[PDB]
């Protein structure tokens, strides 16, 4: 027999212009623990498969992976409603899955096939789903977009909120500051979220690394981004704040990504590989959740091994669908340039090439 | 009934706000100031802070909020005080708005409108005179219109608000106060002008003159003058820059055998270049008895001093002169 | 017999991340008082004349007047060296005068004539001088420019600093925040100055800024808020800010609280979004020139008679310059094409049709 | 021997840094990272923090800082990681840099270089594939260049750094890794290619084929194939977009009587439109035995999937097809 739920300690958040933050203690039911665990694993395995298909050259152009940051996408989803809105940058595979896309439609978008959620038209950086606005390749551009989505929530009067994510490297984009100002002035229910993984490609670049305070007049909290329950509580708190009418808030997530450190100075890259290995072994998100669930008697060691096995299977079914699936046919090159219009022609590489465009 | 271009646009926005509470207007000074050039006069008093929104001077930011509001299903009208200032926001117009329905595989529409005066004013000098028609016309996923008179302006604004994709409406400051008569069917709240369709404003048989925005009126005065010497110009008002209505330009050229394009923008890679290349690649090339030629703004940043500025924008004289070279008279 | 100097008490500045601010007393010599007074009165009559030229259609397009803000440009100039660098936006007439251009060149530019400082090519918004970089019409664009001029100062190592000016409406430009971060990262000797005249066209500070403490917006960059109607306050706060940058501590924010008597520009009457009686209270309790007048009279630095004579001299001088600017010929058409590129061989620029060509020389 | 386009650009920057201490390099990852696409490799080790300056991701800001540094007499090379990201900063390029010499009456020069990769790469989709030649080429005050091979690349960044006005150098990512034969004179520190002059890469008599950047090499492949059936193409590499060397294109067309333009960018208002407008306006018009036509990027935001992307960029077969239509064979 298993414990039905248990209490855990979570890092206190540093606060900016708040007198109280989220609790330092929280309750995990075993049912939730199981669901969060499956979800983080599904994202971990999906990203390991994408890395494999990328290196095989089956996936092209970009393929930013988020393994290491699973506590973020799964924790954020745990703190909000399906009817809330979320937009992020290009490292979006996890979010695409936590907002309800299958591993199939995600990997098949990555391998550029007809069965991709975007029909092979977008690839890694541009995936959309219900109340998930991408998947956005221009650093910083998604922050105003999210502020707009938040404006739409306020305007519709339905008490929904918008989570608007940017990384530490994006944090010095001017348009983020333009957004902070309008959000605060118009009391938008926008949660401004800095995913801080210590790298923006390869404080060389930020005068302040206190991301949670950069909104100045907007309040902010700093959260342990490696702890799924910690992200869950902070998000619950941050969404409460916006729903209640108090305007925007900042949440800085302190997390870490295992991929995309292809530094070419040998000293720096050696050191970065050590760091990757330290973070993985001391604060891996999934491992952290596992230790907790076993240790509080919320689930069994072998029960999670069973989940790993079902997940390996889901991902394997999805990889082979994504490598066998046909590419979109050529005659659909010009499809979906405009919404709601009658069919028209688009020019190809010379005037004698015509593609039909339908909405 | 006479109505100025400014009032035509205002009636258009008013009617569309009334028709659909998802439509709202945002930008600098649109609300309590009654609009920078008074285009949005009366709108805030009538619809309130929720629908008519004064913004900080944060173009990239509010253009992006507007695009985000459209992705979430609202229908904003995002004003740039002039189009010169949309350069700070042009990333949001092109990469967040124009390309998205395509990148998303037809899952994510962006029903946003961008509007504001475009091109040359009087004495506002190089940073405030720039014409953006060819820049925006260049981009797949956008529609781009450039109205001339009052009918054009009211019908295109309303078509633009009704369309479900990003539309850039390039207005013109010197046209705002020009009155035109406004037939009862334009006065209607159902008046729509379809995007992608040019208008013939004056029939003729000797030459085809195509223009957009304010120079259209200059082509009409040039035709009135040439007419007294027996030369009949068929003057064509493009209305839409993307997707342009080349078919109407072709049928006119097969009739007249001669083509001059007229635009206020800079010449190289401008709008006339595209019409000429098309004419040359299309079925009307052989019907051409003389080279298609372009009348444009002079190829300089806009100077301030009056006599320099006058010689920096096409004048009636310049249109007539190109027309006479072309008909070899 | 007049005193040769006197000590004044100046408003204490509000500080952001600074342990101590500028001094709250300073010394004014009679020679400087006379000089500051004349310069401020010159700018005042220059702008009043530009108003009148504009209403006559002799000046076209944009024309933004800075009367009411004379303590800023004259105060700023008095805390820096001629070798320092300054950049601002379009409300630039006083700066172009305090920075070296004559009134003839400034008015002749505004009336679009060949004797103008740019020979009529730029008009109200685009005037340059030695270490004066405009005169910029796109709101906010000048701030990264100022941050780059400051970069050049550090790069050449001569200890010059750069004053980078923007208005309260411009304080919400994203690019201002990009410059802050870079200037703090590289310790650029850039003085970011927010001229806060309470409006950004017709939009009150409260309605466009969630936080109206401009001096604190740079966050990690230190700042000071300064009384921008008092020329001695501007002089001191500047003197302090320059020394701070010159010592290698990097950038600093300075907010001048000031006021414009005119609308945003000549088409704006400036009364739909604020009351006539608000303008009158400011002119009446805080006019920069009268605050100066009173200081020098009550401390015997100079007589009421003496300063009237200045007034009369300056008013005749602006009258002379104006006649020059109205009578001066337009630039010749031949020159339409000049100065497209620096240091190139001559070439041809196309006019409104292909048969029209203008020579372009560097 | 052989040198890659990348290493050629790198040689020119190196030499220019060496020659003039006022020249410097800034942008994202140019220093310690050795260049996003490794073009600046070794510059920072060799010159240090003062001259090779990694910037935060703040394009409008570092772009304006570079322009500022230029107005004060320094000679910055400002790298956009790709030109798509230059849209954020395009106001600084046009309104702060391009127009300023003119507006100041010739008092304020702006010796700045904007460089980095432009146009289509492989699989990077629509926000990362844009070609900007026609946008920048449109603007008075700017010079704009577009190198194809290693010799182009090195000669033109050197000329650009030497010029005292804003120059946009539109490079190409796929060309970076391509090795070319590199004659000893290109290896010289004094090697310069003048802005404003095109180059005949292949003499021919039957048709003139004009291109820029990467597609130049496809024009040559096409030409070799056609050569085997007795069709001799004169292939012209533009090198400069503004001011384009139209005289060279004219004399070719007066020899060959036929013209096809080839570019990677969108068709409407693009580089080929200008070339054809000019050809029809100019003295070579009467020497054309067939209309000039354009080969271009397909008119859509760049799709991700391989087969779609392959058909959204000109291939040799689309060049050969347009030639055969033009010569009627
Ligand atoms: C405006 C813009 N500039 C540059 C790039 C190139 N670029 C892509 S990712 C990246 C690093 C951004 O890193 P960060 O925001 O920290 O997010 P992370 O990859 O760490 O999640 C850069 C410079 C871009 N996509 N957009
Ligand atoms: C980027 C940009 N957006 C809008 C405008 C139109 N505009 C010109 S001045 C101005 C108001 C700026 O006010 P402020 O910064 O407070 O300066 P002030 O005139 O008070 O000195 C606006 C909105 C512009 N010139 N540039
Ligand atoms: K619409
Ligand atoms: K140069
Ligand atoms: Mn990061
Ligand atoms: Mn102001």
């Amino acid at each position: 027999m298993f414990a039905n739920d248990a209490t855990f300690e979570i890092k206190k958040c540093d606060l900016h212009r708040l007198e109280e933050g989220p609790p330092v203690t929280t309750v995990l039911t075993r049912e939730d623990g199981l669901k969060y665990y499956r979800m983080m694993q599904t994202v971990r395995r999906m990203e390991l498969k994408a890395d494999q298909l990328y290196k095989q050259k089956i996936i092209r152009g970009f393929c930013h992976l988020c393994d290491g940051q699973e506590a973020c996408c799964v924790g954020l989803e745990a703190g909000i409603n399906p009817t809330d809105h979320l937009i992020t940058a290009y490292r979006a595979h996890g979010f695409t899955f936590t907002r309800g896309l299958s591993v199939r439609e995600i990997l098949a978008e990555l391998t550029g096939r007809k069965g991709g959620c975007a029909k092979g038209k977008g690839g890694s950086m541009h995936m959309y789903a219900k109340n998930f606005y991408g998947g956005n390749g221009i650093v910083g551009a998604q922050v105003p977009l999210g502020a707009g989505i938040a404006l739409a929530c306020k305007y519709n009067g339905k008490d929904e909120v918008c989570l608007t994510l940017y990384g530490d490297g994006a944090a010095n984009q001017g348009q983020i500051f333009e957004a902070y100002n309008m959000a605060a002035l118009w009391k938008l229910p926008c949660i401004f979220i800095c995913e801080n993984n210590r790298y923006g490609m390869g404080e060389r670049a930020a005068a302040s690394t206190d991301y949670y305070k950069r909104g100045d007049f907007i309040p902010g909290l700093r959260v342990d981004g490696m702890d799924i329950l910690c992200v869950r509580e902070a998000t619950r708190f941050a969404a409460a704040y916006c729903r209640s009418g108090k305007g925007p808030i900042l949440m800085e997530l302190q997390t870490y990504r295992y991929h995309g450190h292809s530094m070419s100075d040998p000293g720096v890259a050696y050191r970065t590989r050590e760091e990757i290995q330290e973070v993985r072994s001391k604060s891996d998100p999934i491992m952290l959740l596992k230790d907790r669930m076993v240790n509080s008697n919320l689930a069994s060691v072998e029960e999670l091994k069973e989940i790993d096995v079902e997940v390996r299977k889901e991902i394997e079914d999805a990889a082979q669908f994504a490598t066998a699936d046909p590419e979109p046919p050529l005659e659909e090159l010009g499809y979906h340039i405009y919404s709601s219009d009658p069919p028209f022609e688009v020019r190809g590489a010379n005037q004698w090439i015509k593609f039909k465009s339908v909405s | 009934l006479q109505v100025t271009v400014r009032d035509a646009i205002n009636q258009g926005m008013d009617e569309e706000l009334e028709r659909d509470e998802k439509v709202f207007l945002l930008g600098e000074e649109v609300a309590q100031y009654d609009g920078a050039y008074k285009v949005s006069r009366g709108l805030w008093k009538k619809y309130g802070d929720k629908r008519i929104i004064d913004t900080p001077i944060s173009e990239m930011g509010f253009a992006g909020i507007a695009v985000g509001a459209a992705m979430a299903g609202l229908r904003p009208i995002c004003e740039f005080m002039t189009f010169n200032f949309s350069m700070q926001a042009i990333d949001q117009v092109i990469n967040s708005a124009a390309k998205t329905y395509y990148m998303s595989g037809g899952l994510q529409p962006v029903p946003i409108v961008f509007r504001g005066p475009n091109g040359a004013s009087a004495g506002v000098a190089a940073q405030h005179s720039q014409c953006f028609a060819a820049w925006y016309g260049h981009c797949p996923g956008l529609k781009v219109v450039s109205p001339w008179n009052s009918e054009d302006a009211k019908g295109l604004i309303k078509s633009a608000i009704r369309d479900n994709n990003p539309v850039v409406v390039l207005e013109n400051e010197l046209m705002y106060g020009v009155p035109f008569e406004f037939p009862p069917e334009a006065q209607s709240k159902d008046f729509l002008i379809p995007i992608g369709k040019a208008k013939i404003e004056r029939q003729g048989t000797h030459i085809t003159v195509v223009s957009h925005s304010r120079p259209v009126g200059h082509c009409l005065e040039a035709a009135a003058v040439l007419s007294k010497e027996g030369v009949e110009c068929e003057v064509i008002n493009m209305r839409t820059i993307r997707p342009m209505d080349m078919e109407t330009i072709e049928a006119s050229v097969m009739k007249t055998n001669h083509l001059v394009t007229v635009e206020g923008g800079w010449p190289q890679f401008g709008v006339g270049a595209e019409i000429c290349a098309r004419i040359m690649e299309g079925p009307a090339f052989n019907f051409l008895d003389a080279p298609a030629v372009r009348v444009t703004g002079a190829d300089v940043p806009m100077p301030y001093a009056k006599i320099l500025e006058d010689n920096s924008i096409p004048q009636v004289k310049d249109i007539i002169f190109a027309i006479k070279k072309t008909l070899n008279i």
